[PDB]
């Protein structure tokens, strides 16, 4: 639990580390992830189609691929025309030029997922400010002792369970109105 | 090999359609088979571009494995920077498009770590990955007591147990 605790060089070479404090930018990121998840849910799904484009895409693409390639490796019909491969060829050619409108839909990303993330980029910004503020008020009294799910909870329930979002259906008036919550 | 098994079965296609023609039908056949292979050719292209760029990114993944497990998110950057300009410098193709939290990570894995309650952190993903891969045991540094609730998440269908040192029953 200690993050600042030293270690005996042996100790060092025996096990390997794996890093959990969070830091500015990790703090940052992972508020950035929250309100993208939690705002914008159709654009949420979007950025998971962005995933999809990568993890089904081009899985249905290969799989398509290889569906060929196992349906033309029966070799049926010796002699006769039995090569009617020629619509699965159709399909993974519409599958390719999914895949490559998708990479341009990823490049369209550089203009319309990033404008959904620097959006909230003063947010995310602002609010690890907020949490390492929390953590260096700790000097100023023994008893200001605040913990990250402390501020996680607030995070929440400024995101969801908020009043004030409601009848707010806009996102930058959504935005105005979580920041200020 | 799969696709090397292919490539020649296009060929024993060839030789069918060659001994149908010894004709417009087999010629367009022919024909459309000729687009086939020419598919085939161009993943072949940057099939074998995957085979010279696959030695680069096991490289820098797996110093980035071993290494980088006590640093924050600039110093992992900056080490994988250098480490990317000196192989730019060998002349040492590694492809750079991929993230280090992609290349390690398969999409079923990242869902059950999501439904561990990991945070969406890529550093978080990172370390992840070097717990999921490791030879040494890993030595987790959770101030935040994230990593904890993840590892038990985790780990619960095999019934991960809970101890402590000072505890007098961790011998046992």
């Amino acid at each position: 639990r200690d993050p600042t605790v030293e270690f005996p060089p042996d100790l060092c070479s025996r096990v390997t580390f794996v890093n959990f404090t969070v830091t500015r930018s990790s703090l940052q990121s992972q508020c950035l992830n929250e309100v993208l998840k939690a705002e914008r849910p159709d654009v949420d799904e979007k950025r998971s189609d962005l995933l999809k484009l990568q993890g089904e895409f081009q899985l249905r693409l290969r799989q398509l691929e290889k569906s060929l390639l196992q349906a033309l490796n029966e070799v049926k019909g010796r002699i006769l025309d039995d090569d009617t491969i020629i619509t699965t060829l159709e399909n993974l050619k519409r599958e390719a030029a999914e895949v490559t409108r998708k990479v341009e839909e990823t490049d369209i990303v550089m203009q319309e997922v990033e404008t959904v993330s620097q959006q909230y980029l003063p947010l995310s910004t602002a609010c690890s400010s907020i949490y390492f503020t929390m953590e260096s008020l700790k000097q100023i009294h023994f008893l200001y002792q605040y913990s990250l799910q402390f501020f996680l909870d607030i995070y929440h329930n400024v995101l969801y369970e908020n009043p004030n979002l409601k009848g707010v259906t806009d996102h930058t008036q959504r935005l105005s109105i979580i920041t200020k919550d | 090999m799969h696709l090397n098994v292919g490539l020649r079965k296009i060929k024993e296609t060839v030789d069918q359609v060659e001994e149908l023609r010894r004709v417009n039908r087999s010629t367009a056949l022919l024909k459309s088979l000729s687009a086939e292979r020419e598919r085939w050719e161009k993943t072949s292209e940057t099939f074998k571009n995957q085979m010279s760029t696959i030695a680069g990114d096991c490289l820098l993944s797996a110093a980035f494995i071993a290494y980088a497990g006590y640093f924050d998110q600039q110093m992992r950057q900056n080490l994988f920077t250098t480490w990317s300009h000196h192989l730019q410098q060998a002349n040492i193709q590694f492809r750079t498009d991929i993230a280090r939290t992609e290349y390690l990570s398969n999409a079923d894995e990242r869902l059950r770590w999501q439904a561990s309650s990991l945070p969406a952190d890529d550093l978080c993903t990172e370390n992840a990955i070097m717990l999921k891969r490791f030879n040494r045991y890993p030595l987790i540094i959770d101030p935040s007591g994230q990593a904890t609730e993840f590892i038990m998440n985790e780990y619960k269908d095999r019934k991960i147990t809970r101890t402590s040192f000072l505890d007098d029953a961790f011998r046992k």
